[PDB]
RNA sequence: CACCUCGAUGUCGGCUCGUCGCAUCCUGGGGCUGUAGUCGGUCCCAAGGGUUGGGCUGUUCGCCCAUUAAAGCGGCACGCGAGCUGGGUUCAGAACGUCGUGAGACAGUUCGGUCCCUAUCCGUCGCGGGCGUUGGAAAUUUGAGAGGAGCUGUCCUUAGUA
RNA sequence: UAAACGCUGAAAGCAUCUAAGUGUGAAGCCCACCUCAAGAUGAGAUUUCCCAUUUCUUUAAGAAAGUAAGACCCCUGAGAG
């Protein structure tokens, strides 16, 4: 999990979502792309 | 399980295998259940237990009336035991040391010996100041706090009356039980001066 | 006086502000001291005043 | 002329009301309750004399907390010992000790003086719909339009 | 393209009992009951059921879809139930069931014993293949997830408990 | 910068006593890994507790020795001198280098050099008396609330197994 | 409960830990353990004891004077100070 202010998709598989009011990026392909805004 | 007794003193016992262990001798003349408290009448469950029969001239009409239900002489000590099975106790019932068996694990409650007015060094185990090198600070309680609050924070520990506190020692071992002499030998040492009241209960942690 | 008048007006189905606006519309000049006195002592008189105030508001 | 009426202690009759808190926002219930306890609803209101009526709040457990107040509104209290701060959420207070929830809300709204504390004593809060004060013959006080 | 609008049929002999809330579904597999929201309207035919929302608001769209999905899950569970298939992989990993107790040996110093609720059952066709079978999809998934979490798969060698067929990325550890 | 203090707000370091913040040193939970395992790296949650004994120097700092799970970083008048010390820095003596024609001085060193106060109030730690608690008494009690405690190593086994 | 991981699930036919619904999850928070604690003026509860006296004022929750149950003064002391 990368916790950073700027969360953006890193590859075509990355999907941007919001959980509990927080922006998050989830990638089924590369777990390195998992990001949370914080 | 629980009982009330008096701290007779300390000695030592040789266990099987010849190990030598210090024991506290606590006498408990059979206690008597003086009153049974219930949710219906008092809102909580407990049994009131009296111990150490008292001379009549030392008792009061209200106290004599209170113990009349149990049909016994006035008792010097009275205490409530909780976490017991009320169904097994009834007013006038006796409790003897045999309630415990050797090797039982118990909690022992007493009132610690009083030391009177004591300084911070003894009372709270604080460090002295240097005794030489020009020091004029030997047995004093340290700084009272920082400047900013313009006050002293609560719990800044200082000199005062030491001892006389209710202390419970946990997980003591019932080394032996002598029903004939109404004695319980408990491994270790327990709070309180000789002839003071002692409360034995089945260890809650167990 | 304003607080007491407000309580009385609420009991008569009105707020203090609406009562005073209605009284001004109806040309009533009775001041707050007299109004508070009526509310505490002459409830019927205060109710009559409130009725005229409400009628003026309706008109 | 100096004729303004001033109420006296004990001459004013204090009635008893029952207020149902079911699905009423905590603050709005408290505001109306505080006015009643102070006596702002009666023309005989006298600031330096207690003249308000008694309040019995029922169904305190069902008081309403809008928004996320159930978990985000925090009640703090300091024991006055260093680092002696304690907190409890409004939702937890409602579940476990709703009387405390309503009482704290109404204490905040009554005056902070001898008269205010005396008036606070006239409040009685009960989670649930039944109260032990039938002997006082309290009467229902609808607040649907008052909130 | 809308789950909430999409109709739900009633196969075999599944039956539905209505109420202000707490819609119940009964059939060969068992019974279920869910407290559906009071905003979505449910129309019932002899074999077809439809759900309607008051408007096209964000909230009504969301709840409409979810309620239809939940109701459909109740129907399908009562009809055929649900099953999660787990394939535990390891040199000496195995499982065995005594009634509603599933005991797992997955390399830990102690065996892991799990208990099913009444609405779910454990098959254990083989000592390495487990199947959680139940009527409630949520419970079925929850139990299967718990079993998998007992020892979730690892990438380097693939050991661990997996959902049968789930992709497990593997790192070429040296 | 010069807004309080020059009809005085005592200055470094140490000692005694701590308390708080978390931007976490250890311990706890977790994600990613260029994570095989043992170790780790990075980031996220976490302030409950713990977080050393010396050599040198007035020292803080720092280096070194030897340990530890760890040897955290900061604030509180760089916390704490009506609580202590007074080694350093600012008095009067003396001397060296240096500057000055000089008295003297530091762009520097060196040896020696007075640390007062009976606690009124609040605050803090203990202990009493009065009255209240709605008849007067003797005991036993519930717990609103509050404080305390909260750390951790190594070895054996599981297993020389994964 | 935190971070984190979910299950079911639409908005958004898919996907999705979240919106509704449901769960795991820390030496941390609330309990659990120890102690203080009804001046908790919101002054709580239980058991036991005493008994409705006398005199005068006044309808007074009046006043004073003997007492009961009980407590204390005083005296011998310590396990207390
Ligand atoms: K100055
Ligand atoms: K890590
Ligand atoms: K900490
Ligand atoms: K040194
Ligand atoms: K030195
Ligand atoms: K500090
Ligand atoms: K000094
Ligand atoms: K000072
Ligand atoms: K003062
Ligand atoms: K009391
Ligand atoms: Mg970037
Ligand atoms: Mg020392
Ligand atoms: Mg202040
Ligand atoms: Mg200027
Ligand atoms: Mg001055
Ligand atoms: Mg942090
Ligand atoms: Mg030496
Ligand atoms: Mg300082
Ligand atoms: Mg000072
Ligand atoms: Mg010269
Ligand atoms: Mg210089
Ligand atoms: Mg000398
Ligand atoms: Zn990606």
């Amino acid at each position: 999990m990368k916790v950073r202010p700027s969360v953006k998709p890193m590859c075509e598989h990355c999907k941007v979502i919001r959980r509990k009011g927080r922006v998050m990026v989830i990638c089924p392909a590369n777990p390195k792309h998992k990001q949370r805004q914080g | 399980k629980g009982i009330l007794g008096k701290k007779v003193g300390m000695t030592q016992i040789f266990t099987e295998s010849g190990e030598l262990i210090p024991v506290t001798v606590v006498e408990a003349t059979p206690n008597v259940v003086l009153q049974v408290k219930t949710v219906e009448t008092d809102g909580y469950e407990a049994i009131q237990v009296g111990y150490q029969d008292k001379r009549e001239v030392l008792s009061n009409k209200p106290a004599k009336g209170h113990v009349a239900k149990a049909n016994t002489a006035p008792k010097r000590f009275i205490k409530e035991f909780k976490n017991v099975e009320l169904g097994e106790y009834e007013v006038g019932k006796e409790i003897k040391v045999d309630v415990f068996q050797a090797g039982d694990v118990v909690d022992v409650t007493g009132t610690t010996k009083g030391k009177g007015f004591q300084g911070a060094i003894k009372r709270h185990g604080q460090s002295r100041g240097p005794m030489s090198h020009g020091s004029r600070y030997h047995r004093r309680p340290g700084s009272m706090g920082p400047v900013a609050p313009n006050r002293v924070f609560k719990n800044k520990r200082l000199a005062g009356r030491m001892g006389g506190d209710r202390v419970t020692i946990q997980n003591l071992e019932v080394v032996k039980v002598d029903v004939e002499r109404n004695v319980i030998l408990i491994k270790g040492n327990i709070p309180g001066a000789k002839k003071s009241l002692i409360t034995i209960k089945s260890a809650v942690k167990a | 006086w304003i607080a007491r008048i407000n309580a009385a007006a609420r009991m008569n189905g009105l707020s203090y502000s609406k009562l005073m606006h209605g009284l001004k519309l109806a040309e009533i000049d009775i001041n707050r001291k007299m109004l508070a006195d009526l509310a505490v002592n002459d409830a019927a008189a205060f109710t009559a005043l409130a009725e005229q105030a409400k009628d003026a508001l309706s008109k | 002329m100096r004729t303004t009426y001033m109420a006296k202690a004990g001459e004013v009759e204090r009635k008893w009301y029952v207020v149902d808190a079911t699905d009423v926002p905590l603050g709005r219930l408290s505001a109306v309750v505080a006015s009643v306890l102070r006596g702002k609803n009666k023309p005989t209101f006298t600031p330096h004399v207690d003249t308000g009526d008694f309040v019995i709040v029922i169904n305190a457990d069902k008081v309403k907390l809008t928004g996320k107040k159930a978990t985000d509104k925090i009640y703090y209290r300091h024991s006055m010992y260093p680092g002696g701060l304690k907190s409890v959420t409004a939702g937890e207070l409602r579940d476990k000790n709703s009387r405390r929830l309503i009482e704290t809300s109404v204490k905040g709204m009554l005056p902070k003086n001898t008269l205010g504390r005396k008036q606070f004593t006239k409040l009685n809060v009960y989670g649930g719909a039944e109260h032990p004060h039938a002997a006082q013959q309290p009467e229902v006080l609808d607040i649907t339009n008052l909130i | 393209s809308r789950i909430g609008n999409k109709v739900v049929v009633l196969p075999a002999g599944v039956e539905i009992k209505q109420d202000g809330n707490n819609i119940t579904v009964k059939g060969p597999k068992g019974e279920l009951t869910r407290e559906f929201s009071s905003d979505i309207k449910m129309n019932i035919e002899g074999n077809e059921v439809t759900f309607i929302r008051p408007n096209d608001s964000k909230e009504m769209k969301t709840i409409h879809g979810t309620t239809r999905a939940n109701f459909n899950n109740m129907v399908v569970g009562v009809s055929e139930g649900f099953q999660k298939a787990l394939e535990l992989i390891g040199v000496g990993y195995r499982a065995q069931v005594q009634g509603n107790k599933l005991t797992l040996n997955v390399g830990y110093s102690h065996p892991v014993e799990m208990t099913a609720p009444e609405g779910v059952t454990f098959e254990v066709p083989a000592n390495t293949q487990v199947i959680v079978k139940g009527i409630n999809k949520e419970v079925v998934g929850e139990l299967a997830a718990n079993i998998r979490g007992v020892r979730p798969p690892e990438p380097y060698k693939g050991k661990g408990i997996r959902y049968v067929g789930e992709f497990v990325r593997r790192k070429e550890g040296k």
